[PDB]
Parts: C-alpha cells; structure tokens; sequence
RNA sequence: ACCUUAAGAUAUCAGAGGAAAGUCCUACUGAUCAAACAUGCGCUUCCAAUAGUAGAAGGACGUUAAGCAUUUAUCAUUGAACUGUUCAUUGAAGUCAUUGAUGCAAACUCCUUGGUCACACACACAUACGGCGCGGAAGGCGUG
RNA sequence: UUGGGGCCCUUUGUUUCUUCUGCCUGGAGAAGUUUGACACCAAAUUCAAAUUGGUGUUAGGGGAGCUGGGGCCUUUCAAAAAAAUUUUGGAAGGUCUUGGUAGGAACGGGUGGAUCUUAUAAUUUUUGAUUUAU
C-alpha cells in the first residue's frame, strides 16, 4: 500500500493525528509500523472537550486513528510517481 | 503466516 | 523478565487464583470466579461464576465467556 | 461535473473528491493514492455542521444557509475504517490530452534515464 | 538546512465535537424479543402467502448431481476372445480403430508365429476396438516381441500408438 | 521485496530493524537530504506565470494611453543578467538563513542563564539531548563572576547596514571615539 | 475427523476445503437455514437495528447474508409512552450478514 | 458460494441500497467490488422521516446528507440528487433488488458448478 | 506477524486509557502481537482503588499508552 | 549487523478435433464481456464588457469589529452574622479566551480561474424558435 | 529588398528549446539538438577549479514525402432479388478530411506491477457496538 509507505517516509518530522475518541495529538514521529501504530514524541494532546496537556511519549494503537497529517513537502516523494524504473533485481 | 491467530495457536498449543 | 499475557492467564489457571473479569461498558456487569481454561482468542471458561452489577448479583454456575467482550482480567 | 460511468477509484487520481466519514465530517481534497481503501488527500479541508445549526436542516426560510466550521489541513492520509462514501466535485487542472502528453513525456524521460543508468553502472 | 524545509502546518484549531462520546457510543440496546411476532403476524403472513415461489436454481445443481450418481452404477452394470491361457498367447493394445483382424494377424506374424487369432471389437459397431488377441507358438518369442514393441515407442498402429504388454488375464 | 527509492539499492525483503538499519545509516540519511533539497529548490526556482488572456482594447481605452508617452525599457546583456541573477539568488539564500540572536548574547551573565539559553539543559526539549565542547553546566551559581565588567565581556556588535546603500551613511560621527 | 476439523485452515488442501464448507452447510448451525430454504418455510430474522423480517430464504452464504423474497419488514419506533407500529413489504431483497442476531425457523 | 459474485451479475440495474445510517440510496448500479464496494451513478439519496412527531431523526445522517453537497435548498424532505457516489462495502445494510429480474438464472454459481463437475 | 515496538517501555510505569473513559496506571511486564498487555500493580486513576497484583488488558480496548517515566 | 520469501491463477460460456472417466490443448470456430487505438454522430452541457471601466464561478485560515441579540466563569471542610444569603480559612482539581463563545445580518476590500476566438449591430417565433462559423472541456451512444 | 498602417511584447532572466554575442530610435546575429549537451543542488579537501552523488530542461508552429482511418464519387468482379435496375461483399482510381512519423514483431525467464480466488466472518481497516435507546 502507498499510504503506509508514506507514513513510513514521514518519520522524524512533526505530524498531527486525531484519534476516533475526538482527541488530537501532534509531535515528532519516532517510529511507525505496517499496521499504522505510531509513536509520537514531545506530543501536545488535546482531549475532546478542549483541555491541552503535554507528555514525553505516546504509543497509540492504529485501529483508533482517524487521519494523520504529515508535512506538506512529502507530496514530492519518489514513491508517489507512477512510472518508475527498477534496477532489475538479481537472481 | 496469515492473521496473527495462527501465530498465537503456535504459542498456545505449545503452552498447553 | 517478560511474561506474555497468555502465560499470565496460564498462571491464573494453574494457581486457581480468583479473577474478576471486567466486561466492557454499556453492559455494566462484572464476572468473578476462577479460570479453568482459556483459548486462542481470549475465550475463557469460568467455574463458580458470580454475576455482579456496577453487589446483589446471582451465581451463574460454569460459563464460557466469549473473549470479544473481556477488557481486563484482574485478580 | 460529469464523470464517466466506468470510472473506479483508480481513474479518479487528482480528481478533487468529497469524502464522507462516519461522524458527519466531510473531507474535500485531491485524491492522489489509495489502497482497505484508505486515501491520501492533498489539501483536504474538513467540514462539519455544528450542533447549534443542525436543527435548521430538519423538515419544516425557503432557502437554507448553513455556516459550516472548516479546518485547513494538508497532505493527510485517511483510514479506510472510518470512510463512509466518496463523491466527486471537480476535475483536475489539466485536460485529458495534456495529461496523456505529460505521461508520454515522463515515460520517454524515464526510459532514457534508465538506459543511461544501466550504461553507466555496467561500464 | 537539515529540517528547514519540512516546516509543519500551524496547530489545528479546536472545534466542539458534533458526535457521541467514545463512552456513550453503542448500537441499539433493548432489542425486543422475537417470540411476540410468531403469535400474531406469522398467522397473517402464512394466510396471505399460502405457498412460496419454487426454488428453481437448485434444479440445475441437483440435475448435475443426478448425472454423477447416474453415470457410475450404469457403467458398473454389466455381466471370440475366450482362447487358452495367456502363458503362450500374446496380446496387443491401442491398435487402430479402422484396422482389421487379418492386418493385425500379419503384424503379429511379423515377429512370431501365430496359431490362433481373433480380434474382439466393440458391440456397438463392426469396427476393431483396438484389441487383437494372437496366440504365439513360443512364449519366449512372444514376450521378446512384446518387449521390443513396447520399448520401441509403441508398435506401429495405423492411426494411433500401439504399446504392447502382457495379456494380464 | 522492497527497495529504497532514494538509494535505488534493492533490499532483500525486511520489515524489522533491517529497515530501521538502512534508514538510519549515511547512504540513506544524506542521500534523502539531497533529494528534498532539489525538489524544494525547484519550487523556489519556478518562474512560470499565469495564462494571459489579452482582450481587444477599445478606442476610449487606447486614446488616453497613447496620449501620455512612451516608456523606455531597461535591458541587460546575457552575462550581466547571469551575474545579477546569481547575486540575487545568493542574497535571498543568505537573508533567509539569517537568524537574530542578540537576546542570547545580551543575557550572557544572567543568574539563571544555563537553565534557559544553553538549550541542552532546558526542561521542554532537553529530553532529546539528555557514538557522537565545553558545555555550560546547570550547576553554575551567581557567585562565579561577581563583577561582570572586569574586562571579561566585549562591546555590542555595531548594527548591520545594507551594502548597496552604504554611501547613505553620514560621513563623520558626532563625537571623537578612540 | 477431529484432527481435520481442528486443523488450521491454512494447511488443508483445496478439495478438503470445499468439502469442509459443504459439511459445515449440511451438518452445522447453518443447516437450519439450508433446511428452511429447501422445504420453503418462512424465517423470522431479527436484525441489529430492531427490525424483524418474515421471508423465505433463496440463497445463503458463509457470512450468513441471504437473498430473500416476500420480505415483510416489521419494526416499531417509540419515545416515552407513545408507540406506532409500521410495516413495509418488499418483493425481493438482499440482506447483509453482519446485521442478523437470531434466525427463527417457523414451526 | 459467495453472494458477492451473484451481486456482481447485476451491473446495470436499478437498486435501492439502504446504508446502516438509515439513508437509502436509489440509483443505477455499476460494478461491485469483491468487498461489496458498490458504485452507483444516477443516485437520489433520501432520508426516511420517522413519521413520529417527538422522535425526530438521525442527526449524523442529516449532516452527511447535506455535506454530500447535492441537497436541494427548497426541498421539503432531505433528498440530495448527485452523480457517482461510491459506497464503501461495510456500510450497506440491505439491498432492495428490482422486482423484474429473474433469480433462477443469476443465482447459479458458475464457479461452484465447475467445482462440482470437476470433483 | 510484527511485534509492536514496546521493548523500551519494559518495567517502566505507563498510563493507558482503557476504552474512552477509564485510565489505568501500572508497571508493564509483557505484551503480545495483538497489543495485549500484562501490567502489575495497577491503579485505576479517577480515591483511586487498586486493581490487583497481576492484570491483563485486551489490546482491543487500548487507545493510547503514554509513559510516565524517563523512557 | 540483522535479514533470505503465503500459495495459486490472467475473458467467458457453447460447438468441432487431438493427447469409460475426467483431464489438457488447438497463430480452431461461434456468442458474450473487457481494454487500447482509430472514427463518427443535425447527440447533451459549458467556454467573460471594450459600442465598454464591467461581470460569472470559487475563495479569504480578510477588514469594518469590543457590529446588533442572548448566554457563560469551580468543588469540598470549618468558623461568624442571617433569614436560603454574605465574609473569611484549609484542601482538591483548573485549555486559552469574556475585546471570548454562540445566534443573526450587511457593506467593503482583495486573491485564483476563463476563447476575454471569427463574422456580425441584424426583427424572430406554434411543429415555438435554421443546434447551417472554427476550436476547446466534459460526459452519453455507435462503428471499425 | 525597402517603406507604411494595425495589434503584441508581463516575453517582467524582453521569446522561455539550449549556449554564446546582444536589444526599446527593437523583435537581431553565431553555433547546436538525446547513448549527447545544458541549467541547478550538496559536500569535503582548508577561496575559486577539481570530482563524486543527485534533481530537472531538450520546446511551439507550418510544409514535402511515407503511412493508419473515415465520408463521398467512378470502374471492375461475385451472390440474391440479369447481359438493363437495386442491395450486400471485395479490388483499383479520384476528391475531401482526420491522425501518426522512431521504433516494431517473435522468442524467453528462479522480471516488476495491476486484477482475481483461497487462507480470511475470531482483538489492528470489509461480515456491524456511533439511528442514543431502557
């Protein structure tokens, strides 16, 4: 899939993601896995009713994520181009 | 090997 | 050391430590009893199951609790 | 806008979609990739009807005017579990002929660059 | 210039939610029972559609199943070539359909003496079904001829490939 | 089978740290830096302008604009415009990368300096700094350097001025400073 | 017998797979729906959204989604003391299998 | 036996898809993905009014129906005429097929018949 | 398939919000590929009553698993 | 230093032939389907003043603006007066906002977008309106 | 070749296909055009040059040939309703138009990617806990 690989390419940059409970989170993205589990660092959380707090790290299960907002520059990623050249993988 | 259920089988079966 | 949850449930089964199972909300009940056996999918059979609303509930006997509802299994 | 009858989600690449979620929120952005059907939207702005103005949509001035709170958020990947249904709103910036032209352009350039890359990496 | 280019968007503004809380989310509870319908509405439904529409797509399924259960017992249903024991007699297989008994006898006599020849043909039509029984004057010669005709890519059949072996009777 | 699209090296199918090892090396750490420098460089260099719809001017609109005057156009040679474009791009880069840190140098001897400006002992983003410089420790007390003015510090740097307008400056200062 | 039934679905062969599917449809919980289709007796299906349908099954499937005809949707909408009984008749209907709760066979 | 294969056989016929929200989509039905991801073209979304005074209606359904962008401002009821709405598979509750089609010719699973003949 | 990356949270106090309302704090002991977690010395944050010596949480009802330590 | 792999398939039915029952195949043959490419329909919708200083579509995360109307700003303990009300004290949490939020409405300013094409400055039309200039955009349908 | 009229030059790096020469009393000159050239980015040797690694650009219009397609006309041939008439099929020629013009065919595999089926209706996406309910 392309979106999972894009989220993989989005490592090390500040992303903002909103869960299905209503909360919002933004901060450095340390690691992501193929099942949309993400680990944010220095996250600034907004609980559903509006209160805002701060934690060092967080590990949110991917089954609850609604959407993930990556930096806009990733639109020029090499894996978004359709016609691609492959190095003829060895035997 | 398909869904994690098979992997959990190949743990629980040995556990029992 | 690391103990997997499957090993923890196995320890519960072996030592017969009574457990209080938290069924998730909008059901508003808890199950208290001893684990006799578990499955792949967190399906558990319970002996001497006790029904407790969220303490005037009625005993149920031996039941098989489907694992899609379990949320916690605490002793 | 009119869209071809035989047009799956693969044909609507760079069309500006109208994606609807389970919780009554819509997303309005250009589709650029998909997969579980979890999209990638370029400049999608999320809209919603506030609970204070929801009562005006209920059956009964003559013409309704709903102020919809909208947030701006860019290059966001959705999750297919929440998506409810998608609608099309606008055509891409480029015409079909120009699209084919740029595809042929990039194919020619890529073939030439691949040939040169092989020629360099072998010798 | 390491991360001067990946400048993120400003933090997203806050809007009061318009959906139900994660704790209050549920499907329909208090789903009423099904027993009450059986007493009243079922009688009316049965009275107003007496009989249901025929189940027609199962017809083809059971029809092709009938072919399977019809082919087998019919093939099993059953009970010139009653010569002596095959110790000295030779047998051939996969011969031509339009072949004859005299041609088969000559072909068998090309590599061994023949004492009695009688080709068994299908009962449907008077065409050689590809089986020819040839009695040989020497069992060793017959076995050698059969081995040669089996190892040499099959004996020369008119419109087929005729491999040879023991009569297996 | 998954390959990096920056390194172009075809990588034997991995999913664990093998992908966290490739992406954390150097041939995939600076070769992903050169890529996005070029892509962002393009969007800075783009000069394509909007499509031009030219309408037929009418007589009332033409007569007034024809009355006034013709205006001379300034034009440069090829080498001169090459040099000017290079200079302008360099100036834009230099100004864009410029960061003002006068407040950091001004409070160099503040009583709580090491806890705020050092940026390694801060409480918000210090968790990141906490194989690879005489760093300023947090245990500094105000007793050190009781009198800052004892020849330790230096004068504030004079304000910068635009070089293309460097003849604008007054010729002589008011007072005679040695 | 027991080994093949308990055997994980990724190691049986293709032929034994559709044999298992046929055995599940013949001797199993869906044998009820299979019988209800075969002898053409109506079924009373109780959906997840408090809708009861009375219909005759014409084809069912593993996920318990069936095609029905002569459907008669019966449901009630209430608030406080007031209640209203509404019914709707549908000629031919497809039904998804994730909604059903209990499927009752007519006596 | 997979009924998605039977559903793929309609491909040009008028259906009435009733989602799980309550909104019922009426329109010509194009191809159906093997996950039941329907694609209808000349659609007319509508929302049934529960006919009961105090029971008002679904609200999230009204929000989605209006945010589709095709709702008529002067419409008395909640209908939104638009073209080509793509419906995710898991949202469909029940599909009211047309009355006129024949079920006996479409329900015959060719793949299952082939498997039965092969066995 | 792929074990979640929680090898750095071992034996460190974490606070994870069960479902959408409950919040449980404890010392993590292990985890599974479903993100099931076994945490000892739990305490249901709300006064707050402890749960037990050894509890397991089904990974379906976990939403976030932020850590209250150095990490 | 860690890593070396889910397996299958590539239009479909019907008919003739070849290697009892399938089984496979046919630069075989019909019918259906799908894709590409040509090619058409009196097909359908849309394509901006200069005879003028305009206008259409979509924005503004724009101003007037503290606009005009409503509505909000903790909980427990103890003492004192008081017929619930007021003052002080200890503890507990506590998104910022009150020039906010919410409801209503209007003016103004500005951005992006377009054939700012050619011939015309014209008395039409009941079968209601030559859809009988060249292009472009988007679909519908047909043929090869 | 020279002059006149109209319109355009925001073509803003003054035609934007590239380099070099050059321009407002002007719209110009030379060389070049894909296994090549040109522009730009990044580094470190302790300025520049050097190299290695990258991202792009190589265009727009018109014509001759050569060629794919349609419409219409002529001739010739075959079948049916015949050497007179028509319709159907094919060959050749004419006219008008519309498109292309550097790759294409055949074979091949421990070749990439799409689609489809099965594992797979058992906690991480599609076989239901978001119609707010009693």
């Amino acid at each position: 899939g392309i979106p999972v690989k894009l989220l993989n390419e989005a490592q090390g940059h500040i992303v903002s993601l909103e869960l299905t409970t209503g909360a919002t989170y933004r901060g450095k993205l340390v690691e992501s896995e193929d099942s949309m589990n993400v680990q944010l660092r220095d996250v600034i959380a907004t609980e559903p009713q509006g209160a805002v707090t701060h934690m060092d790290q967080i590990f949110v299960r991917g089954s609850q994520i609604k959407f993930i907002v990556v930096p806009d520059l990733l639109k020029n990623a090499p894996l978004f181009k359709k016609n691609s050249s492959r190095p003829m993988p060895p035997i | 090997m398909s869904t994690p259920a098979a992997e959990q089988r190949k743990l629980v079966e040995q556990l029992m | 050391a690391m103990v997997p949850p499957i090993n923890c449930i196995f320890n519960f089964l072996q030592q017969q430590t009574p457990v209080t199972i938290w069924l998730f909300e909008q059901i508003g009940i808890r199950i208290k009893g001893k684990i006799v056996g578990f499955d792949e999918f967190m399906n558990v059979v319970i002996d001497e199951a006790v029904e407790i609303p969220v303490e005037k509930g009625t005993p149920l006997g031996k039941i098989l609790l489907k694992g899609d509802n379990i949320t916690l299994i605490t002793s | 806008i009119q869209v071809a009858h035989s047009s799956r989600l693969a044909n609507l690449i760079d069309y500006k979609l109208r994606v609807l979620t389970q919780d009554g929120r819509v997303y309005i952005g250009q589709l650029m990739a998909f997969d579980h059907m979890n999209l990638v939207l370029n400049e999608c702005i999320e809209e919603r009807v506030p609970k204070t103005q929801l009562d005006k949509l209920r059956p009964r001035g003559t013409t309704l005017n709903i102020k919809v709170e909208k947030r701006v958020l860019g290059l966001t990947i959705l999750r297919g579990e929440q998506i409810l249904s998608t609608v099309v709103e606008d055509k891409p910036l480029l015409s079909k002929k120009e699209r084919l032209v740029r595809d042929k352009k990039e194919k020619k350039q890529a073939q030439k660059q691949t040939k040169l890359r092989k020629e360099k990496e072998k010798k | 210039d390491v991360s001067r280019l990946f400048k993120p968007r400003p933090p997203l503004s806050y809007k009061r939610p318009t959906d139900y809380p994660y704790a209050k989310r549920q499907t329909n509870p208090n789903i009423t029972g099904v027993a009450n319908l059986l007493s009243t509405s079922l009688k009316h439904y049965m009275e107003e559609f007496p009989e249901g529409s025929p189940n027609n797509h199962l017809q083809r399924y059971e029809d092709i199943k009938l072919s399977k259960i019809k082919n087998a017992q019919l093939l099993d249903r059953r009970l010139h070539i009653k010569d002596t024991d095959p110790y000295r007699t030779i047998f051939i297989g996969r011969l031509p359909y339009d072949l004859d008994e005299i041609e088969l006898q000559k072909y068998f006599v090309k590599f061994g003496e023949i004492e009695k020849i009688r080709i068994v043909k299908d009962k449907i039509t008077q065409k050689s079904k590809g089986y020819a029984f040839i009695v040989f004057k020497d069992p060793i010669s017959s076995k050698m001829a059969f081995k040669e005709i089996g190892v040499h890519r099959g004996i020369q059949i008119k419109d087929r490939i005729c491999i040879v072996d023991i009569e297996r009777g | 089978k998954f390959y990096c699209d920056y390194c172009d090296t075809y990588l034997t199918h991995d999913s664990p740290s093998v992908r966290k090892t490739h992406c954390s090396g150097r041939k995939h750490k600076e070769n992903v830096k050169d890529y996005y420098r070029n892509k962002a460089r393009d969007i800075i260099n783009k000069h394509n302008h909007k499509r031009r719809h030219i309408g037929k001017r009418g007589r009332k609109e033409r007569e007034n604009s024809s009355q006034n005057e013709t205006l001379k156009v300034t034009c440069l040679s090829n080498k001169e415009k090459r040099h000017i474009m290079h200079v302008k791009k360099m100036n834009q880069k230099e100004l864009a990368q410029t960061s003002i840190d006068t407040l950091k140098l001004l409070y160099d001897g503040s009583p709580g300096y090491s806890k705020v400006f050092v940026d390694a002992n801060r409480f918000d983003i210090g968790d990141l700094v906490k194989r690879a410089q005489t760093s300023r420790s947090r245990d500094e007390t105000c007793e050190s350097n009781p009198f800052p003015r004892l020849n330790n510090p230096k004068k504030l740097e004079p304000p910068k001025i635009l070089s293309q307008w460097s003849n604008t400056i007054p010729k002589t200062s008011i007072f005679y400073s040695v | 017998s027991s080994q093949i039934i308990d055997r994980p679905k990724h190691e049986l062969s293709r032929a034994e797979l559709e044999e298992l599917e046929e055995f599940e449809f013949k001797h199993g919980p869906m044998s009820l729906i299979n019988d209800a289709m075969v002898t053409r007796t109506p079924v009373i299906i109780s959906l997840r959204n408090n809708h009861k349908i009375i219909a005759r099954v014409k084809a069912f499937d593993r996920h318990c989604n069936m095609v029905l005809e002569n459907v008669k949707e019966l449901w009630t909408e209430k608030k406080g003391k007031n209640v209203i009984n509404r019914e709707r008749f549908i000629s031919k209907l497809f039904l998804r299998g994730d909604s059903v709760i209990v499927v009752l066979k007519t006596p | 036996m997979k009924l998605v294969n039977f559903l793929k056989k309609l491909r040009n016929e008028q259906v009435t898809i009733e989602l799980k929200n309550g909104t019922t989509v009426w329109g010509t039905l194009q191809s159906v993905s093997p996950q039941m991801n329907a694609i209808l073209t000349d659609v007319k979304l509508t929302l049934p009014q529960p006919r009961l005074n105090k029971l008002n209606s679904n609200g999230i359904a009204m929000a989605s129906l209006y945010l589709t962008g095709g709702q008529q401002p002067t419409a008395s009821d909640n209908i939104a005429s638009l073209q080509y709405i793509n419906i995710r598979g898991n949202t469909i509750r029940q599909i009211i097929l047309p009355d006129s089609l024949n079920l006996d010719s479409l329900l015959v699973d060719q793949k299952q018949l082939n498997s039965l003949r092969r066995s | 398939v792929s074990t979640p990356e929680l090898k750095k949270y071992m034996d460190k106090k974490i606070l994870l919000n069960i479902n959408g309302s409950r919040k449980v704090a404890g010392i993590l002991r292990g985890y599974d590929i479903f993100l099931n977690v076994v945490l000892d010395d739990a305490m249901e944050i709300n006064n707050n009553h402890q749960l037990g010596l050894q509890t397991v949480i089904r990974g379906n009802s976990i939403i976030s698993l932020e850590a209250l330590d150095a990490i």
